[PDB]
RNA sequence: UGUAUUCAACGAGUUUAUAGCCUUGGCCGACAGGCCCGGGUAAUCUUUGAAAUUUCAUCGUGAUGGGGAUAGAUCAUUGCAA
């Protein structure tokens, strides 16, 4: 589309301004440290990225 | 005998009555009107409740030495009541300490602290400490 | 001369001073939503649509109602020059037609072209109640 | 030509980190050097909490997961060169060591 | 119900009443004296406080919530 | 002066509103439509009348001096903030509105969102919410 | 309700751009808020870090100073837009 139509409507904050970095879905992302991931790409992840359960 | 060795209470009573009869307190002209935060309802009932406010912000600062306006706002907070909604802390009014504060410090019983906040002075201490002597 | 048993005023005010007050002192009228949207500043859109209404307004035929000017803005705040313009408000489905009076400047233009039908409540149907 | 060298050890392994710590210290008292600590900051306990379910059906069970972050402190009273000398010895994955001045 | 119609002020009769009898009471309390009387709680407090001031009673036990008084002498 | 005084009034007339002697100043004051705690205690403060006194114990002439400090809250210092009617809509004057001039204000005030078809008062109108609240569980009468 | 009084724990915090996150202190303001020096990438700074409660007064059985739904006027902050 037109440069100035085309995508112009801001992004700088709010659910449509960030998405998982795993699977780019933009909900339930943990932003919690920096994480920015989606809880379910998380909980597949937690192991290798170092989370353990103790209770 | 000093300030610690009193009750609190009475000795508020007593400096804030010394205060009042110091004659050296410039009390704003919208004492009356306000508030002493936003969480209250009503005003101060009592009609002197500057001065005990000062003697018990100065009996602060004897006893703690590194206190600002924001940290007086908390000590003197509370709940605040939502209707329907449950309660949360509130802060009190920061220009009513503020006021306090330049006038104790007119009045040479604190001064700035270079650390940041007021600290009590040796005329300060003095003071306070015959005013605890006085009271028994 | 003509005489108007109910003259309109602005926090005493008169219609005729309002036109030629300046957007600053005719900020300080305005109640604190308003003054804090021009503080910010109009952008383009809204300007577009004032200087629109401005060129109706000229080419109106004397003693003639201006024609219509229709947008999507539902978020422009009336000021008193637009009043006596006619505009057509989009309400997502369609232009809904009104004409600016004196007593609805410092509103939206959202606030007179309603986005939704009013409810009028048939019979409840089938498992309304028993829950 | 003696300073407080500050040493900050950082690692999610307490056995390694530990065992880094020790031998450190081992090697400044080899060299008749000064060494205050190690000294242990509180554990940094990174939590999330998050819903089991991919969904919103079933019971609402969720996992408690603990990311723990122990932190030590070393300070030596040496030069710069001893104490680059001395943290050149092999260190196990997982264990930063930053080194500073004062 | 009938709502109880306590006076903010004292009568005469009721003031002599209260200063004949209150001093000879065991127990003196404002809700005592507003349920005897026939008073406010604030009236029964400012009747108290003057009672104290006369001498005729005496402080048992004093509290921001309750306030116990007793005759001055047996 | 704990026995009243033969003046004493159990019910008396301010503004067409029967006030009640046997109440505080401060809180009798607040019978009348537009006035509340705070607003009846800043009166009693400017028209230094005695707080610790009931409604029936004071004077008429008390009485009138809370009426003009009522009706002139800038004469006595009071703030522009502290009013409820604040910059009105056609005089743009700052006042404290009671008893019918009240109810003058708010018909005023709903006729002119009506007359212009502005939403709030066609929500007015209807008999609806006008703040934004969810209406399908909560607000049943009729 | 209005004073006076004083006891936690788990935690979280910045791109430095004039400055972005947690914010102390000073000044302005009744409040909401605003301005200016600064600290903290942290057991270093916010953090000197709650309320119920305790204490003394007012209220006095009255839908009452209980309750705070609904609504009017008006002032600020976030945001491109309330
Ligand atoms: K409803
Ligand atoms: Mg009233
Ligand atoms: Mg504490
Ligand atoms: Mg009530
Ligand atoms: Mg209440
Ligand atoms: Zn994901």
């Amino acid at each position: 589309g037109h440069s100035n139509i085309w995508n112009a409507h801001p992004k700088n904050y709010g659910p449509g301004s960030r998405t998982c970095r795993v699977c780019g879905n933009p909900h339930a992302i943990i932003r919690k440290y920096g994480l920015m991931c989606c809880r379910q790409c998380f909980r597949s992840n937690a192991k290798e990225i170092g989370f353990i359960k103790y209770r | 005998r000093t300030v610690k060795d009193v009750s609190p209470h009475e000795f508020v009573k007593a400096y804030a009555a010394h205060l009042k009869r110091s004659g050296k307190m410039e009390l704003p002209e919208w004492t009356d009107i306000v508030k002493t935060g936003k969480l209250k309802e009503l005003a101060p009932y009592d009609p002197d409740w500057y001065y005990i406010r000062a003697a018990s912000m100065a009996r602060k600062i004897y006893l703690r030495g590194g206190l600002g306006v924001g940290g007086f706002r908390r000590i003197y907070g509370g709940n605040q009541r939502n209707g329907s909604r449950p309660r949360h802390f509130c802060k009190s009014s920061g220009s009513v300490a503020r006021n306090i504060l330049q006038q104790l410090q007119n009045m040479n019983i604190v001064d700035f602290d270079p650390k940041g906040g007021r600290r009590i002075t040796s005329n300060g201490q003095r003071d306070l400490d015959q005013v605890a002597g006085r009271i028994a | 001369k003509k005489r108007t048993f109910k003259k309109f005023s602005y926090r005493g005010v008169d219609l005729d001073a309002l036109l030629d007050m300046s957007t600053d002192e005719l900020v300080k009228l305005f109640p604190a939503r308003p003054r804090r949207r021009f503080q910010r500043g109009l952008k383009r859109k809204p300007m577009a649509l004032i200087k629109k209404l401005r060129k109706a307004k000229r080419e109106a035929p004397p003693g003639e109602k201006p024609e219509v000017v229709r947008t999507h803005l539902r978020n422009m705040i009336i000021v008193p020059e637009m009043i006596g313009s006619v505009i057509g408000i989009y309400n997502g489905k369609t232009f809904n037609q009104i004409e600016v009076k004196p007593e609805m400047i410092s509103h939206y233009l959202a606030e007179f072209s309603i986005s939704y039908k009013p409810v009028k409540h048939g019979r409840p149907g089938i498992g309304a109640t028993h829950s | 030509q003696i300073h407080k060298i500050r040493i900050t050890l950082s690692s999610k392994n307490v056995k390694n980190l530990e065992k880094v710590c020790a031998d450190l210290v081992r090697g400044a008292k080899d060299k008749r050097l000064r060494v205050k600590g190690p000294v242990r900051m509180p554990t940094k306990v990174l939590n999330i909490t998050t819903r089991k379910s991919p969904c919103g059906e079933g019971t609402n069970t969720w996992d408690r997961f603990e990311l723990r972050v122990h932190k030590r402190v070393i300070d030596l009273f040496s030069s710069a060169d001893v104490v680059k000398q001395i943290t050149s010895i092999t260190i196990e994955p997982g264990v930063e060591v930053e080194v500073t001045i004062a | 119900k009938e709502k109880v119609n306590n006076m903010v002020l004292f009568d005469k009769a009721t003031y002599d009443k209260l200063l004949s009898e209150a001093p000879k009471y065991k127990l003196i309390t404002p809700s005592v004296l507003s349920d005897r009387l026939r008073i406010s709680g604030s009236l029964a407090r400012k009747a108290i406080r003057d009672l104290m001031a006369r001498g005729s009673i005496r402080m048992v036990s004093a509290h921001a919530s309750q306030q116990i008084y007793t005759r001055a002498t047996n | 002066s704990l026995v009243a005084n033969e003046e004493f009034q159990h019910i008396l007339r301010v503004q067409n509103t029967n006030v009640d002697g046997k109440q505080k100043i401060m809180f009798a004051m607040t019978s009348i439509k537009g006035i509340g705690r705070r607003f009846a205690n800043i009166a009693c403060k400017k028209a230094d009348i005695d707080m610790n006194k009931r409604a029936g114990e004071l004077s008429a002439a008390e009485l009138d001096s809370l009426m003009v400090v009522v009706a002139n809250p800038r004469q006595f210092k009071i703030p522009d903030w502290f009013l409820n009617r604040q910059k009105d809509y056609k005089d743009g004057k700052f006042s404290q509105v009671t008893s019918n001039a009240l109810d003058m204000k708010l018909r005023d005030d709903l006729e002119r969102l009506k007359k212009i078809r502005n939403h709030r008062g066609l929500r007015h109108y209807w008999g609806l919410r006008v703040r934004g609240q969810h209406t399908k569980t909560t607000g049943r009468r009729g």
